[PDB]
RNA sequence: AGCUACCAUCUGUGGGAUUAUGACUGAACGCCUCUAAGUCAGAAUCCCGCCCAGGCGGAACGAUACGGCAGCGCCGCGGAGCCUCGGUUGGCCUCGGAUAGCCGGUCCCCCGCCGGGGUCCGGUGCGGAGUGCCCUUCGUCCUGGGAAACGGGGCGCGGCCGGAGAGGCGGCCGCCCCCUCGCCCGUCACGCACCGCACGUUCGUGGGGAACCUGGCGCUAAACCAUUCGUAGACGACCUGCU
RNA sequence: CAUAGCGACGUCGCUUUUUGAUCCUUCGAUGUCGGCUCUUCCUAUCAUUGUGAAGCAGAAUUCACCAAGCGUUGGAUUGUU
RNA sequence: GGAUGAACCGAACGCCGGGUUAAGGCGCCCGAUGCCGACGCUCAUCAGACCCCAGAAAAGGUGUUGGUUGAUAUAGACAGCA
């Protein structure tokens, strides 16, 4: 599974009806995939791991994107997950600040890849939930709980380094 | 494989270009470090190897077996007729190194000195420095000379004097004088420039530069041996008598 | 993790003033003037009031390593204040088993000569850092008094003296001779 | 009266690492260092002007040493304002790093 | 040292990106890199925005963080940011750059003539002042 | 471009500036670099000194005279660095390599002219402030370059004369601003024209 | 004599950054701590000096070709022309520097009337801005209003100063001769207007080589071979001498 | 008294200076041991310069680090390595 | 294309023009990121830099970054001093 800007998907599926149970139970999952096809594939993988289901043995009845109910509000996300490291499987709890749940999941993917070399295929996201500022446990997130937050931009790096490529004046980084 | 026993290397790698010297005189390549604190003094001189002999003296070295005893030590005779300073060169420091800024030659260059400029003195018209010396008389020429002196004063870092020997005082066949740049040390640039100007056309006896019982450095070109084999050129080991294609060689 | 802001404020006494030229700290006290710049650390320095002279050291968006620099700067500033107000006097005691250590305090206390360290014929010539005055204590038989304004210079001179009398090729645990710093103290005891 | 053409540099031929397509060439128009700014110069006539030993006929003038290899810029190249030019004859390799004029002849503005 | 800070109500100028050349007000701070950004009167709907495309100004509004569009818009209109900004040297420098860029050939010709005459007069006055200042001789 | 491009080496990184120069000389452009001793190299000084000593160790064991010519002058070092980014074994590379001139300090042909600065190679913007860096002048001085002191003295004299020139130019600019103040009733007609089209805010 | 031997005799050198290590201040971690920032000492190692050679690398200076028509140098952008090599298509004539800060101006202290300091006032997404500045070419003729008129032009002469890191450059006076022309807005018409077409527009009197004429100002030499030497040497080369 | 100096039981590496395994090159030929001579290189450092530790009192010795600049010899026996 | 390589990756071939790509790339060599690329980690006095592939293991680090589990704490922790 590659990445991009992930999207939440409410995936609903069930087994094929059989002459043992005419109405098999439905199962609903939240899957974060770059596209709905990958969402369906991951849904089949997860239901095969948890229940005794196969993609051929069952069917998917609904697959739609889950839009963020308040993308204009800053909120704290608590994420539970497990991943296979180079020497086994471990459980983690991470915290992020983002407007969208899917963006928070993408941030979690990028952070895990950056810190633990965890490729996307090795990561099992098991719980995503918005949390209050009081329930946050990571100080890197808790330090943004300031009603009077204030900080400058200390050392601004020049980004337009090639327009011009040659000039007479040395740039100023103080602003 | 390793050689079975270690041995010090034959000869020195500090003299690798084992070639005939490109010069017959022997240049200084490093003058003593100058300080303005010392009085004005020359740093070099020219001499001719007259010969060798031995002397008898008493040694005043306490703690030695030869203390207050008589010793016989070989000495070398170097005839040194007084040098004649005939010019001044001023050098300026550059990031590319020292370079010749300006050169001033004195009037009335000695006849033996003028012989150096000619490969064939016999066939020469003896025209060397004839038009140059005329600028020591006209007022415009002396103004030019004073301007050169002022430029050397305000720009040059180290100055050196051109001095020549005196063949007519020596029993050699050669009448061609030996020219040399000699560094003038010990003072400010203006002081040494004036001091050199007061010594133009003059004689500098060897006593004014070097003193009694002081230790100096000798620069020269060794005796020529012609084409020599490794046995004499490097003092390598001679191969045994049984060797077929030669015993005065390097085996490997 | 980059901490948003880490700051510590150092109070300045009324008898001494501090002037800032960017990150160069000029401290002028009754004992003299000490100047030290911190151009190698990218922090913010500011003077707070005209009443009590609070100095604050600010570092914005710092990782774990550079956060340690704030208190280092604060301690250096306090050391400069202590030096310009009270000064730094280091007391070194010379110890020996058989050969007494003869110490000659040469001109203005800038040069210290050791004669009979372990009885060897060598003489140790140690030059003090500028602004540091060394002297022989008049209250003790074997004590060297080093006085100066800058703590680094005084302690560096003391370390030079201590390392100058170093036993070699011997079991230093048994041969304990040398000059060693007894205490690090102040002048004027205020 | 005026320069009346833009300065450009024959940077080189269209090429891979070990293959060289000499039938088309890459040019560097001075002051154009982005791909979006290359639209104005697409389709413009471009000429390579040089001198030689023998006199050649000059349209509207006396014969002289000036020789021209005509061409026109086809499409943008890269993202740093590079452009591609197809000439009537393949450019001689001695012109690499020399002046190429953009003649503004096909005006679309 | 620092005179301009990132805080709620701070007015920032957009350097590049989709909303370049617009004034916005910071609403909240996100992960050291982004911020809740709102221009209610400069036609910039609420959205996240990286700090790298921001250039801070000296206008600071006074509204609670994460407030709705209404209060931010009232804080913008009261003590009008637009009129005060337009009087600043920054905004008029931007305007001068924009009108210089859109100057036509005729405008270039007129500007060249006017600058010719202006520079000639200024240089004449400079020469007059030099010669007036050259008559100095005092022990 | 057609003119000679003068680049000041102070505060510039070695690799970035060398790559930019090598790209410039390939375009048929004349490049002159002054004050090459002011070039900074990323990484602490000891590591770069070890790198240059390792370069010194690489020599032809059979005949060091034919071996790699280790140049010790900072300008020569930068010249060799640029030569590493060019096909200097070809005629095109040599022709490009002849368009580059490098100097320690600023020579009299160039001290009376303005000097460009490349933003993409400056140490201030291409290096994190917490890092350490190595001066090319100091590194050359401790490895075999011989003329650091005389270069510093000549740069000191050039700075003195440049300060005199700067004070003269400040006097001229002050007098120009004064002249602008003296005459505006005969200037405002054109001033409004210039202010209308963006020039002269 | 010459050559020659620890088989005789003489001579063999200075400095820098630093490794290991030992320390200082000092947090990180209200204690400590050689380390994180910043500092000190430090060696048969390393590098440089001394020494040896001297780049398809440079410097300064010398003298630069006859007594006959004979060569050469400079001055004239002097002329008429040839051959050859092609690039290019306005200039910017300069602070130092910092980036957790800069830049400008001004009132008081101190150094030769100009600078360094302490105040105060401004600018800072740099506008006293290289995203910048200067100049800008159609030309002439009536023809007014402004700018100026203490103004520009002199390949015009003479004088002076500054520039030495590669000064190959720049600046300032005196005399003489010009026009009141050139700069903006206006008036007035004219020019080959070559009938749609490309290499046009500059550096430029470009670089280099032979040659003619036209004038002025100046000069009259070396190298090599041969020979001689032996401080040299396979031969060359090298050190010498020759009314 | 584990670790001054060693290290059983186990266990992980490095070298191509030994000897093995293979037969990829060489069978219209790459002269095969050893010795002599000579140059350079490596360090897993014997000594020397500078250090740290010891069951380092001194001496002597051992262990360890920076370290390959300098040196590592004369002989009886054996063709010898 | 992998610098280079009988086997690897892509892709198999009459001679050309235009266009688009694969594998792989886009500081300069050397065509292309001269994107105002996004997020984080990392200082190495033998750093690191791309299948095959051309160099490394066990064991450690109070260097730094996350994460798990547990414990103490205004009924005053922890660390210092007594
Ligand atoms: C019986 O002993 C030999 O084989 C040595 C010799 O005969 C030496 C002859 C050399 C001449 C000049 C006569 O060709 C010979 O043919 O050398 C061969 C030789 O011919 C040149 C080839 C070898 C193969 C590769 C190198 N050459 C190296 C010498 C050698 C040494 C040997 C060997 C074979 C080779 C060969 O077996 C054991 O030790
Ligand atoms: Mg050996
Ligand atoms: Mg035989
Ligand atoms: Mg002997
Ligand atoms: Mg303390
Ligand atoms: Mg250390
Ligand atoms: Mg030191
Ligand atoms: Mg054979
Ligand atoms: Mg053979
Ligand atoms: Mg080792
Ligand atoms: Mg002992
Ligand atoms: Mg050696
Ligand atoms: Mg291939
Ligand atoms: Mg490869
Ligand atoms: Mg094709
Ligand atoms: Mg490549
Ligand atoms: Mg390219």
């Amino acid at each position: 599974k590659a990445s991009g800007t992930l999207r939440e998907y409410k995936v609903v599926g069930r087994c094929l009806p059989t002459p043992k149970c005419h109405t098999p139970p439905l199962y609903r999952m939240r899957i974060f995939a770059p596209n709905h096809v990958v969402a369906k594939s991951r849904f089949w993988y997860f239901v095969s791991q948890l229940k005794k289901m196969k993609k051929s043995s069952g069917e998917i009845v609904y697959c739609g994107q889950v839009f963020e109910k308040s993308p204009l509000r800053v909120k704290n996300f608590g994420i539970w997950l497990r991943y296979d490291s180079r020497s086994g499987t471990h459980n983690m709890y991470r915290e992020y600040r983002d407007l969208t749940t899917a963006g928070a999941v993408t941030q979690c993917y990028r952070d895990m890849g950056a810190r633990h070399r965890a490729r996307a295929h090795s990561i099992q996201i098991m719980k995503v939930e918005e949390i209050a500022a009081s329930k946050c446990r990571r100080p890197a997130v808790k330090q943004f709980h300031d009603s009077k937050i204030k900080f400058p931009l200390p050392h601004r790096v020049l980004r337009r380094q090639h327009k011009p490529r040659f000039t007479t004046k040395r740039p100023n980084t103080f602003f | 494989s390793h050689r079975k026993f270690s041995a010090p290397r034959h000869g020195s790698l500090g003299f690798l270009p084992r070639k005939r010297s490109s010069r017959h005189r022997g240049k200084v390549k490093s003058f003593p470090k100058d300080d303005p604190s010392k009085p004005v003094h020359l740093t070099a001189f020219l001499g001719y190897k007259a010969g060798m002999t031995h002397i008898v003296r008493e040694v005043d070295r306490p703690g030695s077996k030869v203390n207050k005893k008589e010793v016989v030590e070989a000495v070398t005779i170097v005839e040194t007729p007084p040098m004649v300073v005939v010019g001044i060169v001023g050098y300026v420091e550059t990031p590319r190194g020292l370079r010749t800024f300006k050169t001033v030659f004195a009037e009335h260059i000695s006849d033996e000195c003028k012989r150096r400029f000619y490969k064939n003195w016999h066939k020469s018209k003896k025209k060397a420095f004839t038009k140059y010396c005329k600028k020591w008389q006209d007022e415009d020429g002396k103004k030019q000379l004073e301007k050169d002196f002022s430029s050397m004063k305000k720009y040059c870092q180290v100055i050196r004097v051109i001095a020549h020997t005196q063949m007519r005082l020596l029993p050699l066949r050669q009448k061609k004088a030996h020219l040399m740049e000699i560094q003038v040390n010990g003072g400010t640039v203006a002081e040494k420039l004036d001091w050199a100007r007061e010594r133009l056309e003059q004689q500098v006896p060897v006593n004014q530069v070097f003193g009694q019982d002081e230790m100096i450095d000798v620069i020269g070109v060794t005796k020529g041996k012609g084409y020599k084999g490794v046995t004499s050129r490097w003092h390598t080991k001679k191969l045994p008598r049984k060797t077929h294609r030669g015993l005065r060689k390097v085996a490997c | 993790m980059k901490t948003i802001l880490s700051n510590q404020t150092v109070d300045i006494p009324e008898n001494v003033d501090i002037t800032l030229k960017g990150r160069t700290v000029i401290v002028k006290g009754p004992r003299g003037t000490l100047r030290r710049d911190f151009n190698h650390i990218n922090v913010e320095l500011s003077l707070l009031g005209k009443k009590k002279k609070r100095l604050r050291v600010d570092k914005w968006w710092g990782n774990r390593k550079e956060l340690a620099t704030v208190r280092t700067i604060c301690s250096h500033v306090q050391n400069m204040i202590k030096g310009v107000t009270l000064g730094f006097r280091y007391k070194m005691r010379s110890v020996y088993a058989h050969f007494p250590i003869n110490v000659v305090i040469q001109e203005n206390g800038s040069l210290v000569e050791i004669r009979n360290f372990l009885g060897e014929k060598y003489i140790r010539r140690v030059r003090m850092r500028p602004g540091v005055a060394c002297s022989v204590s008049q209250a003790q038989k074997d004590e060297l008094i080093l006085e100066g304004n800058d703590i680094e210079l005084v302690s560096n001179s003391a370390a030079l003296i201590q390392q100058a009398t170093t036993v070699k090729n011997k079991d230093i645990r048994k041969f304990l001779d040398g000059i060693y710093v007894s205490e690090k103290g102040t002048v004027q005891q205020a | 009266s005026g320069r009346l053409w833009s300065k450009a540099i024959f940077a080189g031929y269209k090429r891979g690492l070990r293959n060289q397509r000499e039938h088309t060439a890459l040019l560097k128009i001075e002051g154009v260092y982005a791909r979006d700014e290359t639209e104005f110069y697409l389709g413009k006539r471009c000429a390579y002007v040089y001198k030689a030993k023998n006199n050649t006929v000059t349209p509207g003038g006396k014969p002289n040493k000036t020789r021209v290899i005509w061409g026109k810029v086809t499409r943008a190249h890269g993202n740093s304002g590079m452009v591609r030019a197809k000439f009537r004859s393949n450019l001689p390799a001695k012109a690499i790093g020399h002046r190429i004029r953009v003649m503004l002849y096909p005006s679309r503005i | 040292v620092f005179r301009r800070f990132v805080e709620v109500g701070r007015v920032a100028y957009v350097s590049f990106g989709p909303h370049a050349g617009k004034l916005v007000a910071i609403v909240d701070v996100i992960d050291q890199n982004r911020a809740l950004v709102d221009g209610p009167c400069t036609q910039v709907r609420r959205q996240a925005m990286p700090f790298k495309c921001m250039q801070l100004t000296d206008f600071i509004l006074k509204f609670p963080h994460s407030a709705h569009q209404k209060y931010v818009r009232q804080a913008w209109q009261k003590a009008d940011i637009n009129t005060k900004w337009a009087a600043t040297r920054w905004a008029k420098k931007i305007e001068a750059r924009e009108r210089k860029a859109k100057m036509t050939d005729f405008d270039r010709f007129k500007v060249m003539k006017a600058k010719k005459m202006r520079n000639r007069i200024i240089k004449n006055e400079v020469k007059k002042l030099q010669k007036a200042a050259l008559l100095k001789a005092s022990p | 471009e057609v003119q000679v491009l003068v680049l000041d080496g102070r505060g510039h990184l070695l690799g970035r500036l060398a790559a930019i120069v090598a790209k410039q000389v390939l375009l048929g452009r004349k490049v002159v670099v002054v004050r090459c001793e002011g070039i900074n190299i990323s990484g602490n000084f000891y590591r770069n000194k070890l790198k240059y000593l390792a370069f010194l160790r690489k020599r032809m064991n059979t005949n060091p005279s034919r071996g790699p010519y280790h140049f010790r002058a900072p300008s020569r070092i930068f010249w060799r660095t640029v030569r590493g980014m060019l096909p200097h074994k070809t005629k095109r590379g040599q022709a490009a390599l002849d368009r580059l001139k490098v100097f320690d300090g600023i020579p009299p042909p160039y001290d009376k002219k303005k000097r460009m600065v490349v933003p993409a190679a400056l140490k201030v913007v291409r290096l994190k402030p917490t890092r350490k860096f190595a001066y090319l002048g100091r590194l050359a001085h401790e490895v075999g370059w011989k003329y650091q002191a005389v270069t510093a003295t000549l740069e000191e004299k050039r700075k003195e004369k440049a300060k005199i020139h700067y004070r003269k130019k400040k006097q001229l600019m002050r007098l120009r601003k004064q002249a602008e103040k003296n005459v505006e009733k005969k200037i405002d007609k054109y001033t409004e024209v210039l202010k209308t089209h963006g020039l002269l805010v």
